[PDB]
């Protein structure tokens, strides 16, 4: 609680940034400059997509999670450094995807989470993003092919940015892209409109 | 009309219940250097101010009893006021005020000229009508 | 004022109270500072400011010289430490001596002195700073420990005691022939240094401590290297367990395990190394079964680690693929060692989840090794992740979930000691930041245990420091700038935080951005218990651990939600720790676990909880007489009886104090706690053979300053408290008694939070006491604390498991068993003895007594004491009655003796069980008693009494005393009736029976009266009567006992007399209010005197035995306002009697005796005494029955009103003329109206009283108008109290009012009929004996002015106290001056007290006692009392002198109370204020009074010029009614001020208008071009009338 006299003789604004998934992926990708081969850049791309997806899923309080968490840039830095260290100590290109999956789900992102339900939510999203399979359908529209073993990192950054530019964000991105049922986000919209209408009723009967 | 009621009271000591501390500032500006501000050796400085003949303003009205003779105007003429344990002369220019900023014993309530400053929906109506 | 200040400074001196020489010392700083707080004025102000600076220098110079004499006046090594520093302290000593000499025998010199004192303190601060920079492990200590260590230069001692504080895991230094060969760990382990540390006389402390610390690190490394090479050479671990310290074997085994598991993980081979590890575990277990204690600890810790190794290898073997095996191996801590690095101490690194950390080779000892659970390894992983980027590891979750222990285990595995901040309110900022900087500079790890328990300011202040540390670590900074110094920042430090959010707050934002939080809510209590049981040697450990965890879960889920229930992991580990001594007897199996669960958990459970425990124990689990026999023998020695419950609780307490050093016994009062632990202690003394010394200390009676000890605000000299004194006396053991005897300290009172905050560290694992002076007192193993409570409402959950808890859910006895024990004890308190004992014992036939007790519990008992606790009163009363009648028992038949014994037992039962009930309930109970014994025995009736031996009755004893006329003024004259004699007889029996009495009853029931009648006519007892108040202390009782008791050795308290026992009458014991923690000091003090017969002296700590002092009480029922119920632990020690209002027959008898006494003055109507008695009694009875307290708070009536009526009629007859029958009747009616109907609500109620009085006269006294306004009585217009005429009365009072207004004050009062009637009434009430006023009237109704006028007319003198910043000292000084003037001058006083001057209820209680008596005893004591007696002797038997003093006060004192609003509400219902002060209802003004006042005041203002007056008065009164009904009495202050302002404004405005009219007329005459002026003048003259009407 800030003091009342400080909050009185001032002009107050309340801000709301875009919850768009693709905008957050683009911001994370543009803020990153990658440097270790092509796989570090590929894993940074995967981590940016995962962080944007989990931050978008956080905003839906009753259905996306069970509470309101706050995953931020420091958590992204910790995960990125863990991927860099995993790629550095394992240069035989047999990447321990189980290691990064469990470490990100349980220690990096799931450290602050006490309830179990949110923990297998994070575990499911980690399993989807960091599956390490040949074909990766992150969302039902776009795919991220793995880097090939005859090129450099600049062309990989260009290719992933080109994949970003091709992507279009539909209006139902809060349920199709987050692997949520449509009835769940419909119920969330119903609850927010219900609390708004009920509060207007209480403010109107006075 | 609040100021008129305050300064048209020659028999009872006026009361200034002002939460914004604006009345104390305006009366200090009005009186200049003669304003002696106190709150609840305060008895000794009250006696010295009474002997000198200086206007005294006392804050914290909710914490009001040693000034009972002065608030009731019970003087002995031979004009002498017996404050504490010693009779003290009065120069005649002495005026007393009481201030409070927390919107009280019944003796304090029914012995002064209470003046109140408050804003409400009626004040909102009056202000917007004036505008 | 200047002369007084100069004289005070010239008289300023010093007191010789110090030790040795030192400085001369000063006391009473506060008075001197309060006294201290144009050229002459400027000089005086400069002198005062300089003096304040000098006193600041003075207080600071003894504040510094405390430590300076501690380290310099008794230790020359500090002052001779360094050469330049030696010269500096020599100059210090020279300056000290020179300022001492000039203080015994200057302004600039003393300014230079304080400047030099600041300089030398700064030099000492930087010297300690340099000492701390040389050895940064000094910086964990306080200043005094540093001074002691640096003074231990060539002594090599006392630096071996603080190394637990400095090093964390070192107990002591070992040294042989002035050389060091190692250190001792806390667990007793010895570390063998590689080479001896050679020591000479020319050595510095920090130098050899640096060598010792680096050599400790190198020696731990060397032992690790030797053990690692030996284990690499194929040598088994079973031979090297006993060779090196635990840390070396730990690290070597971990390195070998990591290397071997990686080598076997490169292929698919795990069974071989798994079998090797399992064989090592089995060999270690076999060696543990037959090893010494240090090897036991070593093998226990190695077994923790080897079970971890076995678990990891078993997890790795079951992996299907190599990828998941590599995943599982990457999650555990991995230990490696470097090879290329020639640096020894940085050669070992530790890998977890990919990242790497460093082993630091610090010595740790054998810590309690945490069991390796997967959650523990995940906590290790997240701590590693936080440390790898120089962040901070944070932990949050519920309380007691394994956070601080996880941080400590991480530190232990990484080869270092984690210094733990036990964060609470005790840690202030300077020590916390100091130990933070120590952890920074060393490189140690600081775990902030319970970080959410800090205060807000300290949390922010240290959050800034932790943020600075973390920001320095993150960017690789070298120095951090905190605490105004650029201290070094070692890059190996860290900060951990464990907290509990919302229990509280979360991590602050500035620390939230630098840390990495983690949630670890659920420990695995299954695998922890399994590994602990496997270590302890149980054959079946996994299934047993699962059973224990399941059973604890069922107890946590099924049992009740009591606060003291903890079924988590700490309780489980306590059970497991307690299993092993039971393993030594029962064996390794299920029986040991079951019996340990019974010994640990079952004492803390209730009754239904006990049934749940037994049911679940039978469902889950399948399933010494020497101490039982010794307990039975000790109980039969002590008189107790071994019931099954009592024996069970005794065995539980004995087996539970076997292990726990401090127990809590909880149970309802009277359940048997003290008997339990006294029996157990006696049996242990008989069985073991050790002597036992016991001490009982009630906690709440002594304050904490008296319990522990505190400084002096002027001298700073430590004084030992009681607990510190007894602990020091058992620590020293001067005589040698306390070397082979168990010592107990029983805190036989209620737990208190603020008291146990200083007890927690005493109860901590350190067994150390924290004192303000710095002394640390150890606790021996045989120093066991005991607690004895009845509730745990304010006990924190930190001490329910730290201290042992034993729960007494029910009584340990039947009623018959306690009856038998009480009988035997009372017999032992005493050829006739054996037959007497047999008769008293067998006359208690339990078959009828059971029905009697079950029929006595149901009746309505006031101050409800349980049926089990009336047995002491019943048995002791019966035994004392028979022992009093034993003299004439040898010459009576068995039938008559049996009947007499039966009657006395019936009387004891009736006055014990239902002595605390109403009259009708007493009749019902005596009917039950007569029924259940049978009709063959003697029937105890309502009035049966035994006279010497025959049946008698109380009705044939009462004396018909004939007091004369003028003894109705005396308030202590008791008219004896049947009830008074009955109550005095039962009071004598209960007093002589060595029992306390409580006299519960309504106000005016006759509690104090029957009390002082009983022990004023007695030659065997004396009274020290006390009236209690809201603010009562223990010292009040001692002050009351000061003049009646003497100290004899003081180890014993005896009365000053030699033949009469002393009785401590304590009236109104409900007044002591509860403290902030729900307890009262005075009633616990009373409980201490009545139960234990003695008390602890507060300045000397000695047991002052009570021999011949009794305690009785008399208090109103707790349902009344302003009263607080007392603890039953005290009231169970006092027999409770109930005193209701006397019946109509007794009332009529008493008041016909009073009317005979009053009509001896007028003998012509001597035959009409009885109808007057029935008149008064019937009038009061109707005034009570028809008028209840639901109408007003002052609708209370008692016999006090009848006595006041009799006194008023007496003073009116005495001060009146010759009286006819009609004059007598009208005088009685007028007096009844003035006493009773001074408070009735309306005119309707007063008319109801008038018709009641008319009916009373017509029924009893066979009449003119007798209203309040028709019986106009006065004595101002004549020489006697008679009916005077209204015209002359009003003329006289108006002339005297004119004299008053022209002589004393210029008050513009308005005279009216209500004012005349009320000044008449107040003059009447001030014309009596003991006249005081409770004037109920609204503000500005003329009450104070009327009182002053009446006091001026009657010749009284006026005093009005100046009551801010005034207290009882000034109030009593003013009252002493006033009473001295009254005694030495016969000057009748009118002491004015307003409701604005009653600030504290202590003033009210002072007047309350003043009006209970006609004086107060404790106002005059000592020198003032001697001076008063001398003045009485000069003006005029101590009893006769005090009686005359009481009489002259009661005749010559009139204090008045002015109240507007009826804190002051309890004054009205207070009984002793209700005694003589007359409550006058002034009333708020009505329409008639308002109109009359307005008409009288505005009549002197010309207004009839525009009738007007009545119309405007009606307007004003009706608008006042509308205002007060559209906006409690309604004040006329607004009304009177409005009328006054209107009067002055009309006069001034009419004068101004007259001047304007005169000027206009002059102008018109001068003017008489002109046509316009004439027209304007005509228009003005036409409009003038409307102008005047508009003006008004
Ligand atoms: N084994 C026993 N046989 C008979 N009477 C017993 C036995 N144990 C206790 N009593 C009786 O119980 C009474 C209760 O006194 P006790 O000192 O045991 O109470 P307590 O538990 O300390 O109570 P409190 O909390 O009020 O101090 C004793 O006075 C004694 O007469
Ligand atoms: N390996 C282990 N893992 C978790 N807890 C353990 C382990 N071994 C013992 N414990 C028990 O867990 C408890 C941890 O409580 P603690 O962490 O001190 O709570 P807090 O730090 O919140 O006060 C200790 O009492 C200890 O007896
Ligand atoms: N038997 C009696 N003889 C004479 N007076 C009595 C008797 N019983 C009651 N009274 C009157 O009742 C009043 C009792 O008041 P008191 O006992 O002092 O009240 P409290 O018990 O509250 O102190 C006394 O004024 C006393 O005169
Ligand atoms: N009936 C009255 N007529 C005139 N003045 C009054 C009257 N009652 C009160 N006052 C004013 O009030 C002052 C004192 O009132 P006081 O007797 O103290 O009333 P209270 O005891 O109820 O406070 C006087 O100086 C007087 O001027
Ligand atoms: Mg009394």
């Amino acid at each position: 609680k800030l003091p009342a006299p400080l909050l009185q003789r001032t002009d107050r604004v309340v801000y709301e940034d875009i919850p768009g998934i693709l905008d957050t992926v683009k911001d994370l990708w543009g803020s990153q400059f990658f440097i270790s081969g092509v796989w570090s850049v590929y894993c940074t791309f995967l981590l940016s997509w995962f962080h944007a997806l989990i931050t978008a899923r956080t905003r839906l309080v009753p259905h996306g999670f069970s509470k309101k968490y706050y995953f931020n840039d420091c958590d992204f830095q910790f995960a990125s450094v863990y991927l860099e260290n995993v790629l550095a100590t394992n240069s035989t290109n047999n990447i321990p995807w189980a290691q990064v999956r469990d470490h990100i789900a349980t220690i990096v992102y799931g450290g602050k989470i006490d309830e179990e339900k949110d923990l297998e939510v994070v575990a499911k999203l980690c399993a989807h993003v960091f599956c390490g399979s040949d074909n990766l359908q992150i969302v039902p529209g776009v795919r991220i092919p793995q880097p090939l073993l005859q090129q450099s990192e600049e062309e990989e950054r260009a290719r992933l940015t080109a994949i970003l530019s091709n992507t279009i964000e539909p209006a139902d991105s809060l349920s199709s892209w987050l692997q949520l049922p449509r009835e769940s986000i419909l119920d969330y919209e119903r609850l927010q409109a219900k609390e708004v209408a009920s509060s207007t009723e209480q403010l109107l009967q006075e | 009309e609040n100021m008129s009621i305050v300064m048209n009271s020659q028999d009872a000591v006026p009361f200034l219940l002002d939460p914004s501390s604006h009345m104390i500032t305006v009366i200090s500006n009005y009186y200049g250097n003669k304003t002696v501000l106190l709150s609840f050796g305060f008895v000794k400085r009250l006696e010295n101010a009474v002997r000198f003949g200086s206007v005294v303003i006392i804050q914290d009205g909710e914490f009001f009893p040693i000034i009972s003779r002065l608030i009731s105007r019970e003087f002995n003429h031979a004009v002498t006021v017996e404050i504490g344990d010693h009779e003290v002369d009065v120069s005649g220019d002495f005026k007393l005020f009481i201030h409070s900023c927390d919107p009280i014993p019944i003796f304090l309530r029914s012995r002064v000229r209470l003046v109140h400053f408050v804003t409400n929906k009626e004040s909102i109506e009056t202000r917007i009508f004036d505008i | 004022s200047l002369n007084r200040i100069k004289k005070f400074w010239k008289e300023a001196q010093y007191e010789v109270i110090e030790h040795s020489s030192g400085l001369k010392l000063v006391r009473e700083w506060d008075v001197l500072e309060q006294a201290c707080k144009e050229q002459d004025c400027l000089d005086l102000e400069s002198k005062l400011t300089k003096l304040s600076e000098i006193q600041v220098n003075w207080v600071e110079v003894q504040f510094y010289w405390l430590d300076l004499y501690g380290i310099l006046g008794e230790n020359l090594d500090i002052q001779n430490f360094l050469p330049l520093e030696t010269s500096k302290f020599k100059s210090l000593t020279s300056e000290y001596k020179m300022i001492t000499t000039r203080a015994f025998q200057f302004d600039t010199t003393l300014k230079l002195t304080i400047d030099s004192l600041k300089m030398i303190k700064s030099s000492l601060s930087t010297f300690l700073e340099r000492q701390r920079r040389q050895f940064p492990r000094f910086y964990f200590l306080g200043n005094d420990d540093l001074l002691k260590i640096i003074g231990s230069g060539k002594h090599h001692d006392q630096v071996s005691k603080f190394m637990k504080k400095m090093f964390g895991s070192i107990e002591s230094i070992i040294f042989f022939e002035d050389s060091i060969t190692g250190v001792r760990s806390v667990e007793g382990e010895v570390l063998n240094l590689n080479e001896k540390i050679e020591l000479k006389d020319s050595i510095q402390a920090q130098e050899w401590l640096n060598i010792l610390d680096t050599e400790i690190k190198l020696s731990v490394f060397t032992q690790f290297r030797d053990c690692l090479g030996q284990l690499k050479d194929g040598t088994d671990i079973e031979v090297v367990v006993s060779k090196y310290i635990f840390q070396a074997i730990l690290l070597s085994a971990q390195v070998m395990w990591t290397e071997l598991v990686e080598k076997c993980l490169q292929t698919n081979e795990f069974s071989k190394y798994w079998k090797e590890v399992d064989m090592k575990i089995k060999g270690l277990l076999d060696k543990l079964n037959k090893s010494s204690d240090n090897v036991k600890k070593k093998i226990e810790a190695l077994l923790v680690e080897y079970l971890h190794f076995n678990n990891v290898i078993g997890q790795l073997k079951n992996c299907s693929t190599k990828e998941e095996a590599r995943l599982l191996w990457a999650k555990v801590q991995k230990f490696y060692q470097k090879n290329d690095t020639l640096d020894d101490l940085n050669s070992v690194f530790i890998s977890q989840s990919g990242y790497l950390l460093q082993y630091k080779f610090e010595y740790i000892g054998i810590p309690e090794r945490l069991i390796y659970t997967p959650l523990l390894l995940v906590g290790f992983a997240t701590l590693t992740d936080s440390l790898h980027q120089k962040y901070g590891g944070c932990f949050f979750g519920p309380a007691g979930t394994g956070k601080t222990e996880t941080v400590k285990a991480f530190g232990q595995n990484l080869g270092r000691v984690v210094v733990v901040f036990n964060c609470d309110d005790s840690f202030d900022y300077q020590v916390l930041s100091r130990l933070l900087v120590g952890i920074t500079q060393i490189g140690a790890w600081g775990c902030f245990d319970e970080f959410n328990r800090l205060d807000e300011k300290v949390l922010s202040a240290v959050s800034a420091n932790i943020q600075q540390i973390q920001n320095g670590l993150q960017v690789g900074k070298s120095h951090i700038t905190l605490l105004e110094e650029e201290t070094p920042l070692s890059p190996h430090t860290a900060v951990f935080i464990t907290l509990n959010p919302g229990y509280r707050s979360e991590l602050p934002e500035n620390l939230k951005k630098s840390f990495r939080e983690f949630s670890m809510k659920s420990p695995q209590s299954g695998t922890i218990a399994e590994m602990i049981l496997q270590i302890m040697g149980f054959e079946d450990s996994k299934s047993l651990a699962s059973k224990i965890v399941h059973f604890l879960e069922l107890l946590s889920s099924k049992c009740s939600s009591m606060n003291h229930y903890h079924f988590g992991l700490r309780t489980l580990k306590g059970v497991l720790r307690n299993c092993s001594p039971l393993v030594s007897e029962f064996g390794e199996g299920e029986k040991t676990v079951v019996e340990s669960l019974k010994r640990v958990i079952l004492p803390s459970l209730g009754d239904t909880d006990e049934l749940v425990f037994k049911d679940e124990l039978s469902k889950i689990f399948d399933s010494s007489k020497a101490i039982v026999q010794c307990l039975k023998d000790a109980g039969q020695r002590s008189g107790f009886s071994m019931s099954e419950e009592f024996l069970k609780k005794c065995m539980q307490f004995y087996y539970m104090q076997k292990t726990q050093q401090a127990l809590i016994l909880v149970g309802k009062a009277g359940c048997g706690k003290t008997a339990t632990w006294k029996t157990v202690i006696d049996a242990m003394a008989i069985f073991d053979g050790h002597a036992n010394v016991v001490y009982v200390i009630d906690t709440k009676v002594l304050t904490k300053e008296s319990l522990y000890g505190s400084m002096l605000k002027a001298t700073l000299e430590w004084r030992d408290g009681l607990f510190t004194s007894i602990l020091r006396r058992v620590n020293d053991d001067i005589t040698g008694t306390f070397k082979n005897s168990r010592i107990w300290v029983v805190f036989d009172s209620d737990l208190d939070p603020e008291y146990v905050e200083a007890m927690n560290s005493v109860l901590d694992d350190n067994k150390i006491l924290t004192l303000p002076n710095g002394e640390r007192l150890p606790i021996p193993p045989n120093f066991r604390i005991l607690f004895e409570t009845d509730n745990l409402d304010h006990t924190t959950p930190a001490t329910i498991t730290r201290c042992g808890l034993l729960w007494f859910s029910t009584d340990v006895c039947s009623i018959s068993s306690k009856i038998d024990h009480l009988l035997n004890k009372s017999y032992e308190a005493l050829f006739e003895l054996d037959k007497l004992k047999d008769l008293i014992s067998d006359s208690f036939d339990m078959a009828s007594l059971t029905n009697i007790f079950t029929c006595s519990n149901d009746l309505v008992h006031i101050l409800g004491v349980r049926t089990f606790n009336k047995l002491e009163t019943a048995v002791q009363l019966a035994v004392h009655l028979i022992s009093s009648y034993r003299q004439w028992f040898q010459n009576l038949d068995d039938k008559s003796l049996k009947d007499v014994i039966t009657l006395l037992i019936k009387r004891s039962l009736l006055y014990a069980l239902a002595g605390d009930s109403t009259g009708e309930s007493q009749r019902a109970f005596i009917q039950t008693i007569n029924t259940y014994f049978g009709h063959d025995s003697q029937e105890l009736s309502d009035y049966s009494t035994i006279v010497i031996l025959s049946f008698s009755s109380f009705c044939s004893e009462i004396p018909s005393v004939s007091l004369e006329a003028h003894e109705v003024m005396r308030p202590d004259i008791v008219i004896p009736t049947i009830d008074t004699i009955k109550h005095e007889k039962i009071f004598y029996d209960l007093l002589n029976s060595k029992r306390g009495i409580i006299l519960c009853g309504p106000p005016g029931s006759g509690k104090t009266m029957i009390m002082n009648n009983a022990l004023r006519n007695s030659s065997l007892y004396d009274v020290v009567g006390i009236n209690f108040s809201k603010d009562t202390t223990t010292e009040h009782i001692l002050s009351a006992l000061h003049r009646h008791t003497n100290y004899v050795t003081g180890l014993t308290l005896l009365p000053k007399s030699d033949i009469k026992n002393l009785v401590l009458f304590c009236d109104e014991i409900n007044l002591p209010k509860l403290d902030k923690y729900g307890s009262q000091n005075v009633v616990l003090f009373l409980r201490q005197l009545m139960e234990k017969q003695g008390f602890w002296k507060t300045p000397e700590n000695k047991w002052v035995t009570i021999e011949r002092i009794h305690i009785v009480g008399a208090c109103n029922p707790p349902t009344d306002p302003g009263r607080i119920p007392m603890s039953e632990r005290f009231t169970r020690h006092a027999a409770i009697l109930y005193l209701g209002y006397p019946s109509g027959k007794s009332l009529s008898q008493i008041y016909e005796i009073y009317y005979k006494a009053i009509f001896k003055l007028v003998p012509e109507f001597r035959s009409y005494t009885e109808p007057f008695a029935r008149a008064s009694v019937h009038l009061y009875n109707e005034c009570k029955a028809r008028y209840s307290t639901g109408l007003q708070s002052h609708y209370l009536f008692s016999p006090r009103e009848l006595t006041r009526l009799v006194r008023g009629v007496y003073t009116a007859i005495n001060t009146g003329p010759r009286q006819t029958l009609r004059s007598l009747i009208r005088l009685w009616a007028y007096e009844a109206w003035r006493i009773f109907a001074d408070r009735l609500v309306g005119v309707k109620e007063k008319n109801s009283f008038e018709q009641l009085l008319y009916e009373t006269v017509d029924k009893y006294l066979p009449l003119g108008n007798i209203s309040s306004t028709s019986l106009l009585f006065s004595g101002l217009l004549s020489l006697d109290f008679k009916e005077v005429n209204k015209t002359d009365l009003v003329n006289f009072i108006e002339e005297r009012f004119k004299t008053f207004c022209d002589e004393e004050l210029e008050v513009p009062m308005v005279i009216h009929e209500s004012m005349v009637d009320h000044i008449l009434r107040i003059d009447r009430a001030l014309k009596q004996v003991q006249g005081h006023m409770m004037l109920i009237g609204a503000s500005r109704t003329g009450k104070t002015i009327l009182t002053r006028f009446v006091a001026w007319l009657n010749g009284l003198k006026i005093v009005q106290p100046k009551i801010r910043h005034s207290n009882l000292s000034d109030f009593d000084m003013i009252l002493k001056k006033a009473i001295s003037d009254c005694s030495l001058k016969e000057s009748r006083t009118c002491l004015i007290i307003d409701e604005s001057n009653i600030l504290e209820t202590a003033f009210l209680e002072r007047m309350n006692t003043l009006l209970a008596n006609a004086d107060i005893p404790d106002l005059f004591q000592g020198e003032e009392y001697d001076k008063l007696l001398n003045n009485l002797r000069n003006k005029t038997t101590e009893q006769e002198l005090y009686d005359w003093f009481v009489g002259e006060i009661a005749k010559n004192l009139h204090v008045v109370f002015t109240i507007c609003d009826p804190k002051s509400s309890a004054m009205i219902s207070s009984p002793a204020l209700f005694n003589r002060c007359i409550i006058n209802w002034m009333g708020d003004w009505d329409t008639k009074t308002m109109s009359q006042v307005a008409n009288n005041m505005v009549d002197v203002v010309p207004m009839e010029f525009t009738t007007i007056r009545d119309a405007v008065v009606n307007i004003l009164i009706h608008f006042d009614r509308n205002f007060y009904q559209k906006m409690n009495p309604r004040s006329p202050g607004y009304f009177i001020d409005g009328l006054r302002a209107l009067v002055k404004l009309v006069t001034a405005k009419y004068q101004d208008l007259q001047e304007n009219q005169r000027f206009v007329n002059v102008g018109l005459e001068k003017l008489n071009s002109l046509t316009f002026e004439k027209e304007r003048w005509l228009n003005t003259t036409k409009q003038f009338s409307k102008t005047s009407q508009e003006l008004i």
